[PDB]
């Protein structure tokens, strides 16, 4: 099962400040220690903090300007990483993860995307791309969607629930006018399509959505 | 026997304090820069080092909470130690006046 | 505090060859170093443990490396999946540090 | 006398496991990069440095097995010393007595 | 005899920006390094002690880390009245001795 569980997104304004959850399961020990480790985009791992949940007891990075602030629940086993008074720097991926008191990070959460910005949260718009009636083919099909005009990052695009992952490519979102578009691309072999059935679901965390879109031919 | 009963006693609180003194030298030690009594395995050796007196010097800690729990694994060693010798000697003094029909 | 050096940032291979990443340490740190792999959107994987000690449902394949200061990723035989940031990370000394990564291009 | 058996028994016990101290620290430690506890005659010296507790610290096991080793030779060592000691306690104690007639 | 090396020598800054005053050691000094502002005319004031323990009635913006034989001294938000001499000092060998010191410049 899922080790550690993280929320995918959290919008924060300049100036204001989020609590962000590290829910824990499996093997639990005493002796355990709950990390939190930045990634702003396209750079590397940074160390924060470490907080010992069966002791209460904390340490941070003392090498970066301190904004977090980390506690547990003992009972719900939860870790809980404060975060305050943020500015764009602190735009960024926050993991967790758990150490056996040994050294090495054996389990990670999948991570918290968090954006600070004023700007507002938006659900994307999912449309359709199947080809015009002119297009010709070999042995494959190339069929997509647009995710267009959501905000903040990110989200998450399937091709029928998972099951389809061979031969997908999700393009990197572009920012415009304070909102996010991106394409998603999946091939199929010609013959199956449309007889079996291929569908988008695009999953948008910060507005709760998960939206569904089939892709029939034109 | 007393001596005994005092003998297996220290044996038991020495090898509580041995587990809980890794547990607590960890604790004490992170937070502090340079701080290598950081993992609870190292820091189980650290402890046995430490009752023992065999100095080594490849892990000591650094802060005033690890040197107090090094003081209290010192102090467990040295007491066990003492005990188990004069209970040994006791013993044997038992037994060598026993041997004189005394 | 320990800094970790990665040497070269971008490592560019053939498929099928052997490729090493390479993590100096500041100071002697024993073999208190270990890796993780970061696909792209993926969170980091644990590959191998104290320098050299593989991780269960890891390739055969990665191997570790190293003592004192120097240290070394090894993959045999590379293959796509591999494309990825590799990460050393030391548990040494207090507070534990990664070094900034290498990104394998095939 | 059962105290000279005892202490007889532990300094023979005590060299045997000096000797297979040694041996055993070598095998442990070679494969462990860093190990530096991996000749058989720097491996004696070890021993009988970690047995009397004297603490230099120019070696010592990095491994599990070498620590587990490294312990067995101490409790041997420390054994040893208090069965000579409680010894020569009970050889002193028996004739302080016989010097005062008792 | 410990030599402590402060790099630059002038920091130039922007109002508001965080600052950052390097000091290395010769050698490993553990986390036994102090630092001192002197403004102008006046006397060192002790600000950090022990590379990062903070000192009562000193603005919470300063802040210090480092261990072994790399320190750094971090002001969040500079202002007018951080204008100042910065200098590091150890006590980790006899004799004690001075870093040469960082000006911080607005
Ligand atoms: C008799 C004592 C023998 C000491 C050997 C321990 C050194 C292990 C090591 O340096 O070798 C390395 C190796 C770790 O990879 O040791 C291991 O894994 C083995 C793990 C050993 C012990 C488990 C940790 C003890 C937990 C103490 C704190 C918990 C309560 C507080
Ligand atoms: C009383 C113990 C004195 C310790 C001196 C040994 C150090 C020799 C050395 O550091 O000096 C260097 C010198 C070697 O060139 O010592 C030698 O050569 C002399 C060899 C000494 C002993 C022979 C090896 C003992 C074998 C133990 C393992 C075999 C069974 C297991
Ligand atoms: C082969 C010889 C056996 C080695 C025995 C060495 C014992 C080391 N001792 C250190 C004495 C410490 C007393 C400190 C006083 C406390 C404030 C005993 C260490 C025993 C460790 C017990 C651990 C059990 C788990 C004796 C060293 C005595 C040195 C005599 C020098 C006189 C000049
Ligand atoms: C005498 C034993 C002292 C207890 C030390 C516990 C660690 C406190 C953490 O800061
Ligand atoms: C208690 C003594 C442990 C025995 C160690 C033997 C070495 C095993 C080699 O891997
Ligand atoms: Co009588
Ligand atoms: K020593
Ligand atoms: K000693
Ligand atoms: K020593
Ligand atoms: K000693």
């Amino acid at each position: 099962q899922v080790q550690l569980q993280q929320p995918g997104a959290e919008l924060v304004k300049p100036g204001a400040s989020v609590k962000l959850s590290c829910k824990a399961s499996g093997y639990t020990f005493t002796s355990d220690w709950i990390h939190w480790v930045k990634q702003r985009p396209g750079h590397g791992l940074e160390w924060i903090g470490e907080i010992i949940p069966s002791y209460g007891r904390a340490n941070y990075n003392e090498k970066i300007q301190k904004k977090a602030t980390l506690t547990a629940d003992k009972s719900s086993s939860t870790a809980f990483m404060q975060l305050s008074s943020l500015t764009s720097e602190d735009s960024a991926v926050y993991y967790c993860a758990r150490e056996r008191g040994d050294g090495y990070f054996a389990v990670w959460g999948a991570g918290t995307t968090v954006t600070v910005s004023s700007a507002k949260t938006t659900p994307p718009s999912v449309y359709p791309l199947a080809p015009g009636s002119a297009a010709q083919t070999n042995s494959m099909v190339t069929l997509g969607c647009l995710v267009k005009g959501y905000f903040p990052e990110p989200v998450t695009v399937t091709w029928n629930s998972g099951s389809l992952s061979s031969g997908v490519h999700t393009f990197p979102a572009v920012l415009q006018s304070d909102l996010y578009t991106l394409s998603s691309s999946v091939t199929v072999p010609s013959s199956s399509w449309p007889s079996e059935t291929v569908t988008c679901n695009v999953a948008h965390p910060a507005s709760s959505t998960k939206v569904d879109k089939k892709i029939v031919p034109r | 026997a007393l001596h005994w009963r005092a003998a297996g006693a220290a044996t038991v609180l020495l090898v509580i304090v041995l587990l809980a003194g890794s547990y607590l030298a960890v604790l004490a030690e992170r937070g502090a820069p340079g701080a290598q009594l950081i993992t609870y395995p190292r820091a189980l050796w650290w402890s046995v080092e430490t009752a023992t007196t065999v100095g080594y010097g490849d892990l000591y800690p650094v802060t005033l909470w690890g040197r107090c729990v090094a003081v209290v694994v010192m102090v467990a060693g040295i007491t066990s130690f003492g005990l188990v010798t004069a209970a040994l000697a006791t013993w044997f003094v038992g037994r060598e006046q026993e041997r004189r029909g005394h | 505090d320990i800094l970790l050096t990665q040497s070269p940032a971008i490592l560019s291979v053939s498929p099928g060859e052997r490729v090493s990443f390479s993590c100096r340490a500041s100071q002697s740190i024993g073999t208190d170093i270990h890796w993780y792999q970061q696909r792209t959107n993926g969170s980091p994987r644990l590959l191998i443990k104290y320098a050299s000690e593989s991780i269960s449902g890891i390739p055969s394949r990665f191997s570790g490396s190293g003592s004192g200061t120097d240290f070394t990723l090894s993959i045999n035989s590379v293959e796509s999946e591999d494309i990825a940031n590799y990460y050393c990370q030391q548990s040494n000394r207090w507070p534990f540090t990664f070094g900034s990564g290498t990104k394998l291009e095939i």
